[PDB]
């Protein structure tokens, strides 16, 4: 169904989540996941996309 | 509403293997005339457009004219399953499925959904394109290779009447030259000095699945994409588009 | 306190490996008559009844009747060691060793603790098998490995004067269909319609080590567990007896 | 500032890639008498003696005598990536470079930065070495893979007009006996009984690469380390040089 949603296929991979450790336990999209692993970007634990960099 | 039937399947599968190594997905863009495919790599590094005109099918039969959506790895599963003679035959009506029938020493179905593919099209036609050369493919394939143990980034330089490869790294140095002399160079079409650096990840995946009967074209100038080029079956060939680097 | 010798020791490696791929130990009931193996997996699900008539080796030297021993993980390991065409020995006196002598351009001597077999017999003789199909090895060890694309569960559906194989998964769709006309089908019994399901798992331990020179026996009924079998050297041949799903 | 030339680069990258496996740099003496090289494993337990007559190559071209000092794991890989009947070719100048020279189908030059190495010089001649045996490659490659099964130390015994391998571990046992009635057994000199144990590591990185047609000189004596040999194109031969155990 996600791959129908957003129209993406060619992902070589989608690594996922072992366990939700979130309290409501609310899984992410999955279209979102397709998304990051078509361009190759990470995710961190709110869903957002972080950049550690010494300021 | 077609139905196609081509010999030689393992051939077919390694041509369509060759398109994998850089796409994911693709569309085939069926006509009348024959079977076409045209995409780009997701970096928009390398194009490849691949030409098949019908002549080459034992048998072609289409109905108008259609753009298939398929998922290059599992087409790439399947038909990489056909063997040495084996028939391949390609089959669709109504339904929004693709049916591969591999008939050998026995008949063996498959169906394929279609996907949808979002086509983003890039018809990029003849370029100024410096120096032209024809060369065996174990030569270019075995070079590949080569400058596989020292760098990352293969430079090419042709000279008239002489082509030359080379690529360099921390330490170690890589060259290969060869001219007409040469047995491997068929060909050189030399209008003046030229020179590029590609990247020899890409170069790798165009190479791969070359015999030392195979020709191959390239066309290039002084710090712009190279252009190779193939014939399959003497009547469809497939065309690269590497763009260079620096 | 017996000695064996087999020529050809790479065939019975061989066969022996197809034993091993199912279960890891068991127990050889040696008797005048000839070698005979009989063991199940540990999930109870495929049962592999190994029988060898003495008329199969060149010297066939058995004092009485006794029960071997071995880690089928050990004896594959050396077994495997053999090669094409040199000569197998087996050997046992006294001592709870058995000696494999493997003899070609050399000889070389093996010795392998015997280890204690808790067996658990259960014969399983004919049963209610509605259709009976002969077929040559490439056929189903192909069809296995395509049913391995798309699916973990094979369907087999056996008609009048048609053999049929299918497997199907989430989109992709599998289909193998052949008949006595058909080159590969050598014989159909046809009772009446059978069909079952099997661990395609499970086939693909059985059917590997099969050559196209290989004619196979396959018993089955709606929804029963399915007998397979095939001759080694044309006296003793090999029987597994797979429970089908769902 | 030499050049040489040498046909066959596969088999020379061969032999290079058997010094390769124990240590990871080495120096080449060079003089006008021929190719030399002699080091030792990092654990000091084998000694590698290269001697290479410079009658073996096409081309010998030294003027003076000099030390090369390369990075076995780098000219390995380069050494390697020649093939069957490629023409090598080693050039060097005034620079502090190597310029390797493959040409068949074409011409590939490769260059490698020297490298000073350390060197430890220990020369080590005739020793005490109760007995002396030539046989088959394939028979100790053979035995030395089937002791890699139940131990790491293999053990070796030497008795009149009758030699014999073998190795116990925990359970199993392996033996390989041969006389000079055996056929792959070409020589015995049995001076008196010799027996030694070597580690089973070292002779696996010892006689691979080794065919049939490879004829193998074996020295030692009772708890002393072995002497290996064996030629290469009938003028300049390898010699390994393995401490025992215990």
């Amino acid at each position: 169904r996600a791959m129908e949603n957003v129209k993406v296929y060619g992902v070589d991979k989608l690594k996922g989540v072992m366990g939700m450790t979130s309290g409501w336990k609310m899984p992410e999209p999955l279209e979102k996941g397709l998304l990051r692993a078509k361009n190759d970007v990470y995710v961190f634990k709110d869903g957002t996309i972080r950049f550690d960099a010494t300021d | 509403p077609f139905e196609i039937v081509f010999e030689g399947a393992k051939e077919f599968a390694q041509l369509i293997e060759t398109a994998s190594r850089l796409i994911d997905e693709a569309a085939f863009k069926v006509t009348e005339e024959g079977i076409s495919m045209r995409a780009m790599d997701p970096s928009r590094v390398v194009l490849i457009d691949l030409n098949l005109p019908a002549s080459i099918f034992s048998k072609y039969e289409v109905d108008g004219e259609e753009t298939i959506g398929v998922n290059m790895d599992h087409l790439k599963k399947v038909l990489k399953r056909g063997k040495a003679k084996e028939t391949l035959i390609l089959r669709k009506g109504e339904e929004n499925f693709l049916e591969i029938s591999l008939q050998g020493t026995a008949t063996r179905t498959f169906k394929l959904p279609l996907i949808d593919v979002e086509e983003i099209e890039v018809d990029l036609p003849e370029l100024p394109f410096t120096a032209k050369v024809v060369i065996l493919g174990d030569v270019i394939k075995e070079a590949v290779k080569d400058a596989s143990l020292v760098s990352d980034s293969m430079k090419f330089i042709a000279k008239e009447n002489e082509f030359t490869m080379r690529a360099e790294g921390e330490t170690q140095e890589v060259e290969v030259k060869l001219t007409l002399e040469d047995e491997g160079l068929l060909d050189i079409e030399v209008q003046e000095e030229t020179k590029s650096a590609y990247g020899i990840s890409y170069l790798s995946d165009m190479v791969k699945g070359l015999g030392k009967a195979d020709e191959v074209t390239i066309k290039f100038g002084n710090e712009m994409p190279m252009q190779m080029e193939y014939y399959i079956r003497d009547e469809g060939r497939l065309i690269f588009l590497l763009a260079p680097r620096v």
